[PDB]
């Protein structure tokens, strides 16, 4: 009726809150692994500093 | 900044010890020119012992 359908229409927004946690759980980690793979520029800096040391 | 500074402090000490050994080598060669000159003065002093009129 109306009372049972309004709890399923609130359940559509209940998955809008779980998608709001899904957008902050991966983006905190997919960018942090990009902040840990940035050491390849630092390994390039140690390799470039081994050229001027040579 | 620790790899570059510890290398340049030892690169300066590598060059400074090279010119340190260069200063002592010309000084030691100068000492040999006084040693054989003193050695030559000792051999020429034995020739004064050889003749008898100048030695007595």
């Amino acid at each position: 009726q109306g009372i049972q359908q309004l709890l399923q229409a609130e359940k559509r927004a209940a998955e809008k809150v779980a998608d709001a946690r899904k957008r902050k759980a991966r983006r905190l980690k997919q960018a942090k692994e990009e902040a840990q793979m940035e050491v390849d520029q630092y390994r390039r800096e140690r390799e470039q500093e081994f050229q001027s040391k040579q | 900044e620790k790899k570059e500074k510890q290398i340049e402090q030892q690169k300066k000490i590598q060059m400074s010890n090279l010119m340190n050994q260069a200063r002592l080598k010309v000084l030691r060669a100068r000492d040999d020119l006084i040693t054989d000159l003193l050695n030559e003065a000792k051999q020429r002093l034995s020739k004064v012992v050889k003749d008898t009129t100048r030695y007595q």
